[PDB]
């Protein structure tokens, strides 16, 4: 019974690795939209302040 | 709400009197080291006595750095 | 065997944002003759920089991090002439004097990424010119991995 | 009358005309003593113009007398065109003397009307398996190509280029936007050697021309394919890289000094792309059908450029670099591929059922490929080890010997029709032909091929 | 012949001349009846001149009478300048009187020519552990100390100041720009009670001065420094904040009729720091070593300024906000920061081995860190248990106590030679240490500190 | 004497006047024959004033006569405007015939003085659970409701309405600033059906209307208020949503050539909401309580219209989309909402410390949300496990069925005074509960009613 | 039963910017007249593409996403 | 003990940017007759908020976030 046990804990353990590297790969997926959302910000940012700066000079 | 790793005092014991001068000499970097090593040691099975006292130390130092609006020492 | 071009921080801008066609219309001597010739342009990104204060100083009109319409047309105008002619275009060139061989010029620009970016302008452009990449990574110089 | 140069910067001249000589907007114009060509994009005032160089400006000077040609850019057309290459203003850049057009036309137009529009929606039929049963082509449709490099891209353009010619009548026109100098060259010579060369017109807009000149290549090359289509034919153009047209757009636009839009694209990016793709359709007389390789920046799909392009794309079409390593070609992923056209209402119940049936067996044997890997074939049920069977079988059956790849595969080339290709796929995915090994549906044009390669 | 003021905004004020005595570029000009200098920066045409004031504007109107000086800002050079606090224009700041100069030179100058260049390897030790083992200086060369607000620069500079000035043999230049007024006169005490204020020329723009006050004084320091190389002498050169050069022409550069590039920044930025950073050398003449503080923005290392200043420097040495964080001083990255010098035919097999041993094993552990976080440490393989012992007590070991720095940490300064330093990183390296707790090495000094400290 | 129209931009309009009849800042205008009000905004010189269209601009042409009224825009007040809707100029437009008021005042004004302001902390109980718990608001103070589209501002608001009017015995002004029309439809013939509109005074200024309109209509709604206020009376001010204000502000902005400032707003931003919020105050004369609906742009709290906004409150209500995405309303979010009544000496130690005690179980559950999501709740210690329990407790009794959102669910509304707010929270931080399935907390008015869900 | 208003992608931006307003209008028509009416905007996103074409071209200070500040409005 | 010195919300741009340089004025006269004094200074962020306005209105070319060239100077 505790031999049959420990098999058990590693076949447990495996599937509880595998979903947590699922999960894992989640949170990449939505940081990389939020990443990509931020990045098109700032490059309409900057082009916003030097055609600003431009028209004053 | 003082974070104690990021603020600073460019002046120093300079700013202070010789009674707590002596008496705080090293807190600010202490409780700074402890921030990192109670992340560090989140998960460990077993520390050993160096570690155990400084976690200990600095959870009572962060509790003392706590004090009331309108109550000045 | 090597034609040294300077073009130090402290020159006018003009003779940094031209030293890359100069030493690229030296190299070119060896290829129109049947020769082969390698060059290397240790920073094109600078050479933007240096083209990008003439244009905002001109008051030419600016676009993304402020680089004028042109700076894709500055680095194809420079890349394209490094290139293999053939046999037919030497014996042209040279009016017969050098028959039955080709003549090439390599180029090896040097670009700057910021943090590893390469999505900026400058390095997406010459991404997309060259004939192929040679990515150095930090945290391999890091690791020992020296080259 | 003639006018004269008054201002020269960079690319952009300004050039001053008579008050009742004004020349009108994307009139092409000519610099006297020099072959440099002007195109008027806006009218300043005071008879002054201001026009975009199609070449280099260097030793031009104020003062210079500039003739109106008294219409827009024009460009040579018909058969005269095919096996020749040329530049944006239809000059042969090849050594090969003048073309011999009868006709030419100007290469700015309106769109086909609504009324003009041809109507119900018909396959085009690649001769390709892959294609035509994963990601079929409407006739006057636009498919976007992906992938790496070194995946069998001009071998894919070279069978679509031969199909189109013998099977059905048809013709092709390149048009190189941004074309590599090398790269242009390389594809000319492989074209030449593929006997396909005599079946495409090629225009090339080079990556050291000025911006005007690779914003303005799509319009030749599909004002050549336009005069195809009126002689009652079905075209098909290839345009190099969708994202440079939209990046000469970019440059041009801050030339002229326009107000930059969202991530720094000029503000008219989605008229500028419905120009070009809404003339690419099917029309009463015949159609254009267009395959275009499209580059994403950053990796990001939701940036303006492939986000204003995906709302034209009609399909696409993915090469995989895991697939071509296989050995397998073409190498087209059937998983990551996708088609609008794929639709029991559009194809119908029968050719639907064979795809999605071929895409679900695919798609479970990818799964159990991860489970074959990490835990043994000892895992698998019985039920599980026969899709594995059959999903091998339909990977290698997807596989076909193209008539421009006989130098690489030593054996004949096959066209497959669409009928054949599904009889073949759902005779596998139905069990009739479980009892042949699985290196006999490798390289075989139809199902009966693959039946008669198992006798040896 | 005089002109007139006729605008004044901000920080630039133009000045109009007859159109046959209209002054010359970077030419210094002087107000009637105030204490104001103004230096013309452009030449706009139509006889006006567009200049910045060295001085107060306060006392300023327009139709002010101006004098041309017919010269650049001209201030006094050589041995009359030691031991004395002057401004912008060479004015003694202290109450010492007048200076006893018998030469002057303007601030305005060309760069060394390619043939005068110098080769000097000699190197220099600093006293400091991280700087001997992972960034060693050579004597002729630029240091830079790279950091955001509050990391440490000062301090560094002050301990590098006491272990290589006050023992040097020749002359000290120290250039304060932008700098707190309180720092400044710090300083000047501390150099003149410990009795080494006889060998250092002190040139101060603290921050509360108008913007020409700062975009000049780098160059009157740099002015003294050239005369005593061009002597033949050895000298020092300090500079506080190298950005506040950057930043003043930053301030100055849109009134200036210039369009931003990007970031904001001045496009003359790349020029300007070139300009002066190529006159900060050695020459065949004589040498000098300099030492710069350079601030970094928001921490920002990919920043434009400091993006640009790397390129001028022998040895980076980069200063962390994420060390500092941790209470370890003096907060210097090994693995961001790096020289010239670092080279085996240079200083030698074991020094480099023991350096980049520790850049290995620092390596190693970030990529770990994040995993102890989440799984915890008995998660990890033996290999990797031992490796982040042994890389948290190299970490700790980096850290050592200055003698300026008594003041901040209440315990006394320690001073570590080079052989004692590789010992130490070596010990650790090799597992002479595995049974110290990992306590004992921080804020200690030399490797037996740690071994006496455990103890305690 | 009349001046003429010399140009037309949209809702802006431009008139000259003779050099001795020009009208001052903020008065109000007439086109003759139209009858079209403008308000003087800017004067230009040379006799030319800049103006804003209060009305459809459509139909207007250059040289229409303008006559100029002599004061600036005035409206209504008193006890004759109540029961009543009325436009931006006062005018009733709810077809009751006309109001019959026995004095107008001008709707600009200046400030309270600061010897006239009121102190006071009596509060206020609004029986909305998270509300009276974290946020608790005072009589004569100003609340505001920040939140994105869709997330709940207008129901908040109206439960507030519902429940504050139920202690409050005095007059009531309205003010609808840039909404929908059908919401102000709605609220009126609610009113007009509960024989509760003959104490409510009624302004709007809706989506449909030009730029003029609803950059004014809140200054006539405020108007009203102050003329209650000053009469002696307590009055409650409830603005529809303050945000349109300032909207309208930038639409305007480029047209009267100011230069754009961070993200395109006016450079004004700050001073216009500072001259419009410090009007709605409390003084030593009579008091007015306040609530405000606040939208954010894109849902970023960041944005500077929302972060000028928060410095002019008392209590700060933060709604979030990721709490209305659970099914959790009213949807507050407990640790950005704020109030300066939360302090011992204004609510007592009790409610102090429970409020806390809630804002600390909710802060550390927040931090263990990563964690959380790779590994599970099992792999924290038990002490963490116990938090998380009492956190996901607490969470739901936040949550509230509202009266006026029956309409939505069926759900009966439930009123809970701060009694038992107090109480209920209490017990499930002290552990009371840890035996209760933490949906049985989900939708219930009182602790007594989780106790009674949990038997089902 | 039904209009259909048309404004295909190389119509130009004056007309995409407009097809919705002229749709409104032509049933408006049954609403006034005391009948009822359904109308279908195919993209109001590519109205406000348009729009922010014109306002750029027309040099109108551009605020998040570089759209109008009148976009709200629109 | 204290000098309360006040620019409300309402008051000029000009009176907000000048506050806190009035009351370093009033502070100041401590400090040059041999005393000590103390200042704070509520929020230095709208000072500069104020003087941003103050620059834009006086159309004086903007930098980073719409900010004068010299707010580090002010
Ligand atoms: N149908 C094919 N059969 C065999 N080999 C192929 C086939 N298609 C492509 N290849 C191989 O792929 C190579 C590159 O193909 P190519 O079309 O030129 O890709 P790319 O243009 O991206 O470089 C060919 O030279 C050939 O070796
Ligand atoms: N070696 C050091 N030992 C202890 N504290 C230090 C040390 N170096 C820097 N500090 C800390 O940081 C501050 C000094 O930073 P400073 O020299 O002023 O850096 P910077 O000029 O780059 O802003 C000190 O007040 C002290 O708290
Ligand atoms: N308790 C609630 N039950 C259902 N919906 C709610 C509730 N509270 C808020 N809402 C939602 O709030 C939205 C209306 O608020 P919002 O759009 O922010 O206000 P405004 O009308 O000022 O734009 C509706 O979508 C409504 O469903
Ligand atoms: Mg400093």
């Amino acid at each position: 019974a505790v031999v049959e046990n420990n098999a058990c804990e590693q076949a447990a353990r495996m599937i509880a690795m595998k979903n947590a590297t699922d999960n894992a790969g989640e949170l990449i997926s939505d940081l990389q939209l939020i990443y990509n959302k931020a990045r098109q910000a700032a490059i309409t940012q900057e082009i916003s302040e030097i055609v600003g700066g431009a028209a004053a000079v | 709400a003082v974070n104690a790793g990021i603020s600073v005092s460019r002046v120093g014991g300079a700013a202070q009197t010789k009674i707590i001068k002596k008496l705080s000499g090293g807190i600010r970097t202490a409780l700074a080291q402890y921030r990192e090593l109670a992340a560090f040691a989140q998960f460990a099975s077993d520390l050993d006595e160096a570690t155990r006292k400084q976690l200990e130390h600095g959870q009572r130092v962060t509790e003392l750095m706590k004090q009331k609006q309108y109550a000045p020492m | 065997n090597t034609i040294v071009v300077a073009a130090s921080a402290s020159e006018s801008a003009a003779l940094q944002y031209l030293a890359p066609y100069s030493g690229c219309t030296m190299g070119e001597y060896f290829r129109d003759r049947g020769e082969d010739a390698l060059i290397v342009y240790d920073d094109l990104s600078k050479q933007a920089v240096a083209y990008r204060q003439i244009s905002l100083l001109l008051r030419r009109p600016p676009g993304r991090e402020a680089y004028p319409g042109d700076v894709f047309y500055l680095h194809s105008r420079l890349l394209e002439r490094a290139s293999r002619v053939s046999e037919e275009y030497v014996e042209k060139f040279t009016n017969g004097a050098v028959t039955g061989k080709t003549g090439s010029l390599t180029a090896l620009p040097i670009i700057e990424t910021q943090a590893g970016d390469v999505s900026a302008f400058v390095p997406t452009n010459v991404i997309s010119i060259t004939d192929g990449q040679i990515f150095l990574e930090s945290a391999m110089f890091n690791s020992g991995i020296r080259p | 009358s003639s006018g004269r140069i008054v201002q020269i910067i960079g690319a952009v001249i300004d050039v001053e005309f008579p008050r009742d000589a004004v020349p009108s907007i994307y009139e092409a114009l000519k610099v006297q003593g020099v072959e440099t060509t002007l195109e008027v994009q806006q009218q300043l005032g005071d008879g002054v113009v201001r026009s975009i160089a199609m070449g280099s400006t260097e030793g031009l000077k104020r003062g210079l007398n500039v003739d109106s040609t008294g219409a827009a850019i024009s460009v040579p057309v018909g058969k005269a065109t095919l096996g020749r290459i040329m530049d944006v203003l239809g000059n042969p850049i090849d050594e090969a003397g003048p073309i011999g057009e009868e006709e030419r036309w100007g290469i700015h137009r309106e769109a086909p009307s609504y009324a003009d529009q041809a109507g119900g929606n018909e396959l085009l039929e690649t001769g390709i398996k892959v294609i035509d049963l994963v990601c079929p082509f409407a006739k006057g449709g636009k498919v976007g190509l992906f992938g790496g490099a070194g995946v069998g891209k001009t071998v894919n353009m070279m069978e679509l280029i031969r199909n189109i010619a013998i099977e059905h009548s048809g013709y092709s026109v390149f048009a190189g936007v941004g074309e590599r100098t090398r790269e242009g060259n390389d594809f000319y010579h492989e074209m030449k050697d593929s006997n396909v060369l005599d079946k495409v017109a090629l225009v090339y807009g080079q990556m050291n021309e000025p911006p005007g000149n690779r914003l303005r290549v799509a319009l030749t090359g599909l004002t050549m394919a336009e005069k195809f289509r009126d002689e009652g034919r079905d075209v098909l153009l290839f345009i190099d890289n969708i994202y440079r047209y939209t990046l000469a757009g970019t440059e041009v636009s801050a030339l002229l000094g326009r107000m930059p839009s969202a991530v720094g694209y000029q503000p008219t990016l989605a008229e500028e792309m419905g120009v070009l793709q809404e003339r690419i359709t099917s029309t009463k007389k015949g159609s254009i059908t267009s395959i275009q390789a499209v580059y994403v920046p950053a990796d990001d799909l939701t940036d303006p450029s492939p986000a204003t392009t995906f709302a034209h794309l009609d399909a696409t079409v993915v090469l995989s670099r895991d697939i071509a390593s296989l050995g397998i070609y073409p190498a087209v992923d059937p998983l990551d591929s996708t088609s609008r056209q794929l639709d029991p209402l559009v194809i119908g119940q029968d050719h639907y059922d064979t795809a999605r049936g071929v895409q679900y067996v695919l798609q479970r044997y990818k799964e159990l490929k991860d489970i074959i890997a990490i835990l043994g074939m000892d895992e698998l049920s019985e039920a599980d080890k026969l899709l594995v069977a059959r999903a091998r079988k339909i990977q290698r059956f997807l596989s076909q010997p193209f008539f421009v790849a006989e130098v690489f595969t030593g054996s004949p080339g096959k066209y497959v029709s669409l009928k054949d290709t599904i009889a073949g796929f759902k005779g596998i995915l139905n069990g009739d032909y479980d009892h042949l090994p699985e290196q006999a549906f490798y390289m075989v044009g139809g199902i009966e091929e693959a039946v008669e390669k198992a006798k040896k």
